[PDB]
């Protein structure tokens, strides 16, 4: 009869979202909803999974419900593991026809913004002479991938750089600015004098874009600048 | 006033979008959604290689339109990074896109044509022949059921495992050879798609 079909109207696929590094246990799927029974004293189905790929889901074919198996390691979606999704086959084989109906379910990973912005450098420096005018760039070390990166997907792995008031040397946020946070390419903002100060430190945070302000991961990193002569 | 950079809302961005492989070409699929509390004029965008051939958008209105066919065959899930900008900054991001299955094929016979000889006294439920088709849909679309149209006295056939048995004792003199057609049909609940094949059993 229909013992294997979906009791569910829908589409075939059955596809579900879940966060990378969600816990062992997840319910993936609550229940596959296709008719017949696996279990009781007289079943009409068999299910099980196939194409379960390092066994990430794990199938209870009474209840019908699909889980995570993540036990001593994570669904990590950055690099090096890279898990963007998971498709895994629901087998159900129909006891009396013999006939076999494979339910195909996907499972969208989601990125999470778990990684903060790293500097390709320890510290970073520039020299400048004292007769640079106001408004010249002085700094542009950070294009390329020499600033910070992220290893976070989209927006969770976007910088922007912002000057941070530096107590140790309290004018080194007014000489020098940021005006695209995009780049990070200081300009110089106020006039140079060898004979009263030859170093500033210029503190520099990077932060990634998360969406949510509070979510957002920071990292800083010092600009030194010397004057010349 | 720096400028407030924009982003977008669709809660899509959050999830996934889902789009039915039958979308037509040119239909539109979804509306970008995008704020600048600046309310500066935005202009939306495609990035990407892959995506730029199967989407446009409308640059004001952000409408994302099908350029060209999906077909959930082939490729059943694509990432899509979109953009909307305010002529200061360019915003980017992604949204997986899933791709919906629909019957869309007939099962496909393999190892035809299909031809057995038989001897007269081939005992009643004796296995003689064994026909194959597939069908690449998802699911019940997917699930090939086989029979005889019409069904023969003479032979029957699985309908799982199409394998066809003798079921009624043969006679040479009476008839020499039978021309039966094997109906290969997916089970798809609303629309089904079946196809023919021959099956030609030479009486010895
Ligand atoms: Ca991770
Ligand atoms: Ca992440
Ligand atoms: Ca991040
Ligand atoms: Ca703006
Ligand atoms: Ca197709
Ligand atoms: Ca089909
Ligand atoms: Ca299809
Ligand atoms: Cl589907």
């Amino acid at each position: 009869d229909d013992d294997c079909k979906l009791a569910r109207g829908g589409p075939p696929a059955t596809i579900v979202a879940i966060d990378e590094e969600s816990r062992n246990g997840t319910i993936l799927v609550d229940n596959m909803l296709i008719k017949g029974t696996a279990g009781g004293p007289d079943p009409t189905i068999e299910l099980s999974l196939k194409d379960n790929v390092d066994y990430w889901v794990l199938l209870d074919p009474v209840k019908q419900m699909l889980f995570l198996n993540s036990t001593g390691r994570v669904l990590d979606r950055d690099p090096p593991m890279n898990i963007h999704s998971i498709v895994v086959q629901v087998q159900c084989v129909n006891k009396k026809v013999g006939t076999v109906i494979y339910h195909e379910v996907r499972i969208v990973v989601r990125d999470r913004n778990d990684n903060s912005p790293t500097f390709k450098h320890e510290s970073y420096y520039a020299t400048v002479n004292e007769l640079t005018p106001v408004g010249t760039t002085i700094f542009t070390g950070f294009s390329g991938d020499n600033g910070a990166t992220d290893i976070d997907d989209g927006p969770n792995g976007q910088i922007e750089y912002v000057i941070q008031y530096n107590p140790e040397d309290p004018t080194s946020n007014d000489t020098f600015e940021i005006p695209l946070m995009l780049t990070g390419n200081v300009v110089l903002r106020k006039r140079l004098n060898y004979e009263d100060k030859t170093r500033y430190y210029v503190i520099i945070q990077a932060n990634d874009r998360a969406q949510n302000l509070n979510e957002r991961r920071t990292t800083t990193t010092t600009l030194t600048v010397d004057l010349e002569h | 006033q720096v400028n407030r950079l924009p982003f977008f809302t669709n809660h899509f961005f959050d999830t996934y979008l889902l789009i039915s492989e039958d979308t037509p070409v040119g239909s539109s699929v979804t509306q970008l959604l995008a704020r600048d509390m600046d309310n500066d004029p935005l202009v939306f965008g495609v990035s990407g290689e892959e995506a730029s051939r199967f989407f446009a958008v409308e640059p004001d209105t952000g409408v994302v339109w099908l350029r060209q066919p999906l077909d959930r065959e082939t490729k059943s899930e694509f990432t899509v990074e979109f953009s909307v900008s305010d002529h200061q900054g360019v915003i980017t991001r992604k949204v997986n896109i899933q791709v919906g299955d629909v019957n869309d094929n007939a099962p496909t016979f393999h190892n035809q044509p299909y031809s057995v000889r038989i001897p007269e006294n081939t005992p009643v439920g004796t296995p003689i022949f064994i026909v194959n088709a597939t069908d690449p849909d998802l699911g019940a679309g997917g699930s090939v059921l086989y029979s005889f149209q019409p069904p023969s006295p003479f032979f029957a056939i699985d309908s799982a495992r199409g394998i066809v048995t003798v079921i009624q004792e043969l006679d040479y003199e009476v008839t020499q050879a039978y021309q039966l057609t094997v109906n290969a049909t997916d089970q798809d609940k609303t629309r089904p798609l079946s196809t023919l094949a021959n099956l030609a059993i030479i009486i010895t």
